[PDB]
DNA sequence: TTAGCTCGAATCGAGCTAT
DNA sequence: ATAGCTCGATTCGAGCTAA
């Protein structure tokens, strides 16, 4: 029948067709852009709806997989033990002065890694906010894993615009963060006709190419990056 | 595109002034035209500590030293005679109309606008439900903010002053009439339809209004209290003052006003606290919060601007609301 | 080729005094010499936010914290007596000759050109449309700014001082003579064939303008304004401040001037909105508007060059208006 | 000479002279947009450094000014006592959860506005973080004070472009933020040319009014607005 | 010049009516007279 | 760093469509 | 909400001058 596209992903129909048992038959293989991850026989009597549904557990899969190893690295403020985690913030970046440490009585404080080898720092409730601040990751910040590293530079010198399937990943109905394109042209300011030229794909008559200022400020407001 | 005016400077109506109190005996209030004035005067206060301490000086040595060295200040009083237990409180108010008019407008279209959304409240329903109730607030003794909590008989005269003499006098129990409902009366549906001609313009109307409340020999009454630049010595301090025109006892017309602005029952909290003065936000001081949050969609400006702008006529209660406002003036628009 | 001089500096004719403002009773008005001076005093002023709000302020914690924290002000407020319910305004008007003379000048030519312009004017038509205008605003209480939106009856004397002595006497009733239509009236006629001869030069004028209005028993009346410094700390700010000159309440004779000089009912637009100060660009700063833009050609300084400098003369109004710009004085000329 | 312009502010001469004492002489009036702030008479023999050296301590009164009249509320957190403060966060708005408080000794830490009348509530350590994650101020926060609310707000249907008056706020090496032009255009991944032709003069053909997205990353980049 | 019912032994009106309001713990029925005393008598109870 | 200016190319908004 | 179009106006980049 037709391509069903989910966001970044797009099912596929093969051409040909089968006759498994006597009704008409058809495979759909799943994509995840140039990456094959299913192929499975189904019938021509479902909805795109409904090859939706039977696809979609290896989509949830995918998606916890991606949330899971693309985690934000944990920091921890500890008393002056080290047993009692008194606040914990997710970081998009580590604090510059970190330093193997493990905590004493000398400073009531200290700023401590997730990871068992832990990284530490001594500082109060001031400059820890402070850091709190400067360094927290936005709750969808496990989608930068996903994106290439020159789309989400702050150089413009080295930055590279997303292409159409690159920018799938975080507007679109099936995308990461779960939001239409009438939505992220209205956090954007401009019209939904615009952004569609964003998001089009295919059609070469037509087809713009997102700004840095744009781009940064979309993922600004979908909660992707820079929302420290 | 309509948008709004950044100038959009309103003129009051319901102008009062300022409530000169008198003294003097209960069924002599007759003759109440020569009653003494109330004389705000001096006294000497000692106090102790009676304010929370901040953790630090609840010490008991501390305490005690404190107490050892109390507060000596001069407070200004205003007190009945002894041989007096009514106290006379006379305004007059001047009901002007014009209200949708602004006296200050950027945009001649959006002026344009406001005048045909004003006059068809106006043609739809007139300043009758508005006047109804600021006729309420002039009946009860509401200007008497303080002077009307313990007395025993409050008792209100308005008289309609045409040319220079009273045309129409209408005598109130202030006490009958309570400060929760706004229900329905002959001579309140009179002094409405007075309030009402006022509002729309039909023609020159001023109220002398004098409250009398018996409230017992020798008694605080409470004027206005003005505001003190704390800068004598300690024990001189002047901690309060009280406000005099000449000599006599005097409450702020801008009080005056706010307690016969206090018609606002449409606010979306509940009816426990009763009316409240038509204010932007729906600011009550002595709460502290305001009632019609911007968040809620149901202030001032909102509200106008759904009206006007993009013509969503809101509940006949907020159009009274919003036309309320608008007799309350202000300064709207973006500075 | 004959370019604009490059000062016009022009002497203000029709030059009024500061307008002292006094108070009493309604029919000893005749008897008016000896009426206390309405004094200017203080009031302290507590309110909340009723401005628009920058969308920074509407989170509610912030509003509820600025009602929790009132601004105080203390302000100069003009009050009626509580026994007089009339307020009476006096001021002096001088009206001088020489119109078209200017002050100051850099051409001995174009001062030439525009005497004879002036001169050819006043012989076609004299000063006699501008001063049957400007006789109306001093017959209507135009002066009495704020002082006359709601008074119940406005009446306007107006005395010619020839040696210290009252040589014609002038009564009108300030409210029939309304504040929008230039009507024909005999005693009006008669005061303006005065101010004519006062401007075209032929005499002395020497006018006392005293005016009556029932604004009520003890209301609030609007002296002019002055600049606040605010030097001072933010609860005694005083806000506002009262023009007096010698303990007195007073108007500005500036303000005074404004209000004779609304005469120009020829801008472009329509004369339905009401009759404007002459000003070169029109400007009224109220409305935040500028009628006779210099886009259109109907300012005052394009037909101030059009008639003198190459002889395109205006319609008759337009050159009433140019006229009117020269009895007003100004800084005219380029720099 | 020529009009001096710094930042928000001109120094325009007068048309005609004057001579004090021997020596030629100009009125040189300083002007924040329509609102005149001083006047001097000045030598001919000035240059515009030194015209712009008399103004500069008018020019440095005005900052002060509006950085104590516009500075963000701050936000205290104190012990169970409510007498010894721990923390200091700057906010450009409070939370709405703020009611009048004193400090109990049911909750080890609360937070309390810096207003004489104080508003507050019980938090906990990660709770405050939070807070102050996504409430805090940037640290050139005042100057929104000086711009208005149509201009900064983040719905797309109530916004309005800033002007030129309105850019030279933050773009301009006498503006209030200190960068320059090319710096603003670099920030923003855009041509210095392009940029220019936000900030031109009215006296020019080739005028451009900034987006809504380039507008509020630029804020973001200043560190005027949306910063925390 | 001494205070009876200092608040270090929470005997106050300040201890009693919070332990009273908040933590619903109702004193004796002699120091809720007191509080309640305080009440009629007024003041500017509540700091910053 | 300020303050602009062409010139072709890409983008922008607001109309319509299709599925 | 997806998907895409046309059309005239606006923006955009990289040259350039001008100081």
């Amino acid at each position: 029948m037709n391509a069903i596209h989910i966001g970044p992903f797009s099912i596929t129909p093969a051409a040909r067709g089968l006759h498994y048992g006597g009704l008409p038959h058809h495979q759909w293989t799943l994509y995840y852009g140039p990456r094959e991850m299913a192929i499975k026989t189904l019938p021509d009597s479902y909805t795109s709806s409904e090859v939706r549904d039977e696809f979609s557990d290896i989509i949830a899969e995918f998606v916890i997989d991606a949330r899971h190893r693309y985690a934000p690295d944990v920091l921890e403020l500890v008393n002056s033990d080290g047993d009692a985690v008194l606040a914990r913030v997710a970081v998009s970046r580590l604090p510059e002065a970190l330093s193997g440490c493990i905590p004493d009585d000398r400073f009531p404080y200290w700023l401590l890694t997730a990871s068992r080898p832990r990284l530490g720092l001594p500082v109060t409730l001031n400059e820890y906010t402070a850091l709190a601040v400067e360094l927290s990751a936005p709750p969808l910040a496990w989608i930068t894993g996903l994106l290439p590293g020159e789309v989400l530079t702050h150089d413009a010198e080295e930055w590279r615009p997303p292409t159409s399937w690159e920018l799938r990943h975080v507007v679109g109905e099936g995308s990461f963060t779960g939001v239409s394109g009438a939505a992220a042209a209205a956090l954007l300011g401009m019209s939904a006709t615009n952004f569609r030229k964003y998001t089009a794909g295919d059609s070469a008559a037509n087809r713009q190419k997102i700004s840095f200022a744009a781009w940064h400020y979309l993922l600004d407001r979908l909660g992707v990056k820079r929302a420290s | 595109i309509l948008s709004t005016a950044s100038v959009l400077a309103f003129e009051r109506k319901l102008d009062p002034s300022d409530a000169l109190m008198s003294a003097g005996a209960w069924a002599q209030r007759d003759a109440s035209q020569e009653w003494p004035a109330v004389t705000v005067r001096e006294k000497s206060v000692r106090g102790t500590i009676s304010n929370r301490l901040k953790t630090k000086d609840r010490d008991p040595a501390k305490l005690d030293a404190s107490i050892q060295s109390p507060n000596l200040q001069t407070v200004d009083v205003a007190n009945l005679p002894s041989d007096a237990d009514t106290l006379k409180v006379r305004f007059t108010l001047r009901v002007l109309g014009g209200a949708g008019t602004p006296s200050a407008c950027n945009d001649a279209a959006y002026r344009d606008k406001l005048l045909q959304t004003v006059a068809t409240y106006v043609n739809d329903q007139g300043f009758a439900e508005l006047a109804r109730r600021y006729a309420h607030n002039l009946a009860n003794a509401r200007f008497l903010w303080r002077n009307r909590v313990g007395a025993e008989a409050v008792e209100v005269r308005i008289n309609h002053i045409r040319q220079g003499e009273v045309a129409r006098a209408w005598r109130f129990d202030a006490l009958a009439i309570g400060l929760r409902d706004f229900k329905a009366d002959a001579e309140l549906d009179a002094l409405a339809e007075l309030i009402a001609s006022g509002l729309s313009g039909s023609g020159h109307v001023l109220l002398e209004v004098v409250a009398f409340a018996r409230i017992g020999d020798g008694q605080e009454v409470f004027p206005s209290q003005e505001l003190i630049l704390d800068k004598g010595d300690k024990k001189g301090q002047k901690s309060k003052t009280l406000y005099s025109v000449r000599d006599a006892a005097a409450i702020h017309s801008q009080k005056i006003g706010n307690a016969l602005r206090t018609i606002d029952t449409w606010y979306p909290d509940e009816d426990g606290l009763g009316p409240i003065a038509v204010e932007p936000y729906g600011s009550v001081t002595s709460q502290g919060k305001a009632y019609r949050q911007p968040k809620q969609k149901l202030d001032f400006y909102t509200l106008l601007d759904n009206w006007v702008l993009r013509d969503e006529a809101p509940a006949v209660e907020q159009q009274h609301y919003v036309i309320a406002n608008l007799i309350r003036g202000g300064v709207f628009g973006e500075a």
